[PDB]
């Protein structure tokens, strides 16, 4: 009804980097409201009435616009600003933008790998989930060769990852290999290999029995 | 009528500058409306004769503040507390200056500020009552503070009172708020050797058709 | 003091209705409109509607009219939202919020996860993820717990009851044949572990489950 | 430094007081410290009274006095008395009612 096409969809910036995101109305509005949203939390009012900051919102934030186009600019990104920003028209049945993921960029870091075996517990039920945690790496671009190198034909592997943290700014991931107990018990050693920008040589943790 | 809704704030807190109320800095109104569940979330305090400060401000009809350059020689200006978090860290009433010792010395403070304007000025100040004797000396050094505020014809001296109080926002000490109107041609003089919560300027005073109303009605 | 407490997460089969509640406290309930907005995974925020307690001037977004039902009880200071004839398309997080006329004063509820499905709720099985031996990289040891097969969301893990609240990585759960599985990691100095405690506190409210696995060698 | 919470559904009225010794000896003989203080507060109000040493017209043989004070404590609130001398402590609270009552100064025979 007054569709906001707020669109730098994703943003990658470095500390000190100025940032500016725009939002456009499909008609005309008087004020734009901006809600900030970090993971697993309710939106917080960040900038209301187009340019006024809510309580606590750091000074490096500001807002402007007056017709169809509006914006939210940040003088100098900080790690704490990596969030998701939404625009909010209130000039009728209110509407919100699609958001803008504001991701910071930080110095690359290798993934801290650790692999674990199907606990006797899980095994007693007839199931074997071998988990692998690739934590605190950067960039978000990681490669997990599960299926034991050589035998490496990915199939029973589920993958998951956290979003960017705001202090550590790194990323983390958890891969899980799930077999049928005895089939797990009918094979060699289990190996989880990982390939990331930090090195040409893939990190490998492993356990050799069952 | 210019109806300014207090929302979660009471005029007094908008006045003192409780952080959640900072949004009212410089507001004016014909009728300021106060809601039934409005709350204060900054340093615990009290206003001896609260009804009069509220009434006169309610009638002044404006929170127009004017920062003046007080000089607080040898004391550490701007003291926050976590009970009045200003953003993520500690904060305090945006309109007051919590003066505490610098180094190991809190000198006798005796400053003055003349009203050279054509209008009355309203100075809001206060005194801090420490929970325990340690806090008193740790903060202002001397063991007994005193706040003496006067114009050319009136005067007010307040001695702080050390003692525990119901914990509020984690603190069991308090601030007591006071005011002093300074007529044109007059002059303000603050003298204190401890426990002063210094003013930062003056609010301008107007006489008009304003007032305040306690109401939970939707505007 | 302003706080909008919302009801717990839901799971209603396709077709029925869910009824979300939102208790307001810290401000006079009948003074401001309580609005309802939802968050569908990868969709943004969708304005559902609003009600002015005590007058019930309710304003719906056309899309949810006579589908969505706003009511609000003054004595209990609780507003409610009822959405009927559900589809998986209505699965999301629904927030209630009091933004007033001045958004400096806006307040959103924690959120109510509404899960729309035929699936039955299943407790989770929490397994201990401990290292075998080869721990050359022993600066700080990283342990974890595996919560497998629960429905629906959410489950909540914790380490040492809120103590180990630092190097923890709780990963978003994955949905297998309508059953969820998740895992969380914990990193502690290699010193405080080999023969210490460290336990993961898993909880799946949907089925009244509370499991505390002590990670042992 | 003691405290007493109003867990009831009604307002409480605490009557307390401070003693003003005639002479400095009496002060120290009685409360030891040379300067007492009575601080009574609820969660939002407060009252601190410092005693004043000095002679007064002899009354019933005494030239010292007691000054009476009161503090109403609303339900959900809490009372806290702190003093390092000269307190004339309360013993409980009177219950408060709002009704059609009042008092009249009269010498008329009932
Ligand atoms: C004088 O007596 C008063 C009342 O007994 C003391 O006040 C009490 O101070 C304690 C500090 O431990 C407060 O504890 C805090 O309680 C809150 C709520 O339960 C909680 O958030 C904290 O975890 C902490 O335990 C206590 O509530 C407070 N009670 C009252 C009425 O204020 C004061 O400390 C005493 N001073 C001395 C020297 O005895
Ligand atoms: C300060 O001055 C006052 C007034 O001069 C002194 O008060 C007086 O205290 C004496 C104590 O001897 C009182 O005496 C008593 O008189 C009553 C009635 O006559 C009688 O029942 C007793 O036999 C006794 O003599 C005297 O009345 C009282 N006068 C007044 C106005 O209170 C006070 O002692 C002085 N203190 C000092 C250090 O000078
Ligand atoms: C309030 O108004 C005065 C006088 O015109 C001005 O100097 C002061 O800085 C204003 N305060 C704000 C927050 O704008």
């Amino acid at each position: 009804q007054i569709i906001l096409t707020q669109s730098p969809a994703i943003m990658s910036a470095s500390p000190g980097e100025k940032v500016t995101m725009t939002c456009s109305a499909s008609s005309d509005i008087s004020y734009m409201h901006w809600y900030q949203q970090k993971s697993d939390t309710s939106p917080k009012i960040w900038i209301y009435d187009t340019s006024k900051l809510a309580s606590g919102v750091p000074a490096r934030f500001s807002g402007s616009g007056s017709g169809t186009s509006y914006s939210l600019t940040i003088s100098t990104m900080e790690a704490e600003d990596a969030a998701t920003y939404y625009c909010h028209q209130r000039s009728s049945y209110p509407t919100f933008g699609g958001g803008t993921k504001l991701e910071i960029k930080r110095a690359d870091a290798a993934p801290t790998v650790s692999i674990f075996p199907p606990s006797k517990i899980q095994l007693t039920s007839g199931g074997a989930s071998v988990v692998c945690f690739l934590n605190n790496f950067y960039p978000k671009d990681i490669n997990v060769k599960w299926k034991i190198d050589g035998s490496e034909r990915q199939n029973g592997v589920l993958n998951s990852w956290t979003d960017q943290d705001s202090k550590d700014s790194t990323y983390s991931m958890s891969s899980t290999l799930t077999l049928t107990k005895d089939e797990y018990e009918r094979h060699n050693s289990y190996t989880c290999e990982a390939t990331h920008k930090t090195s040409t040589s893939p990190i490998v943790k492993s356990f050799n029995r069952n | 009528h210019r109806i300014l809704d207090g929302i979660d704030c009471t005029l007094i807190d908008a006045l003192l500058g409780d952080p959640h109320c900072d949004v009212f800095q410089n507001e004016t109104w014909d009728l300021f409306v106060e809601r039934s569940k409005a709350f204060s979330n900054c340093y615990p305090y009290d206003v001896p004769d609260y009804a009069s400060l509220r009434s006169l401000v309610a009638s002044s009809g404006t929170l127009e503040f004017i920062t003046e350059g007080f000089t607080w020689t040898g004391v550490t200006q701007n003291g926050g507390s976590n009970a009045c978090k200003r953003g993520p860290g500690s904060g305090f009433f945006s309109r007051l200056n919590w003066l505490t010792k610098s180094g190991s010395t809190y000198p006798v403070l005796n400053v003055t500020m003349p009203n050279n304007d054509n209008f009355d000025k309203l100075y809001i100040w206060g005194i801090h009552h420490p929970s325990t004797n340690q806090e008193q000396t740790s903060l202002y050094v001397q063991a007994s503070g005193r706040v003496t505020v006067s114009t050319r014809r009136s005067q007010q001296t307040i001695i702080p009172n050390i003692g525990s109080r119901p914990w509020v926002r984690g603190l069991s000490s308090r601030i007591s708020i006071y005011w002093t109107i300074v007529k044109p041609g007059d002059v303000l003089v603050i003298n204190s050797n401890g426990n002063l919560i210094a003013p930062r300027g003056y609010f301008k005073m107007r006489t008009g058709k304003s007032s305040i109303m306690r109401s939970d009605a939707p505007i | 003091q302003v706080q909008l407490q919302q009801s717990g997460a839901e799971l209603m089969k396709p077709g029925p209705s869910v009824k979300i509640s939102c208790k307001a406290t810290g401000y006079s309930f009948s003074t401001y409109f309580i609005e309802w907005i939802r968050q569908r995974p990868g969709h943004g925020l969708e304005w559902i509607g609003e009600i002015l307690p005590g007058s019930d001037n309710t304003n719906f977004n056309e899309k949810f009219k006579d589908r969505a039902t706003f009511t609000a009880d003054t004595p209990s200071n609780t507003a409610y939202m009822q959405l009927s004839s559900l589809t998986s398309e209505d699965s999301a997080v629904y927030y209630c919020a009091r933004p007033t006329g001045r958004l400096w004063f806006s307040y959103w509820g924690q959120g109510t996860l509404v899960t729309v499905s035929a699936a039955k709720t299943t407790p989770p099985s929490v397994y201990p993820l401990a290292p075998g031996s080869a721990a050359q990289t022993n600066s700080m040891v990283t342990l974890g717990c595996l919560v497998k097969g629960y429905f629906p969301e959410p489950v909540t893990v914790t380490w040492n009851s809120g103590s180990l609240s630092s190097g923890v990585h709780t990963f978003p759960a994955v949905l297998q044949s309508d059953l969820y599985t998740l895992s969380s990691s914990v990193t502690v100095p290699s010193s405080p572990r080999p023969s210490e405690t460290v336990t993961c506190n898993v909880a799946h409210p949907a089925s009244s489950t509370k499991v505390d696995k002590k990670i042992v060698p």
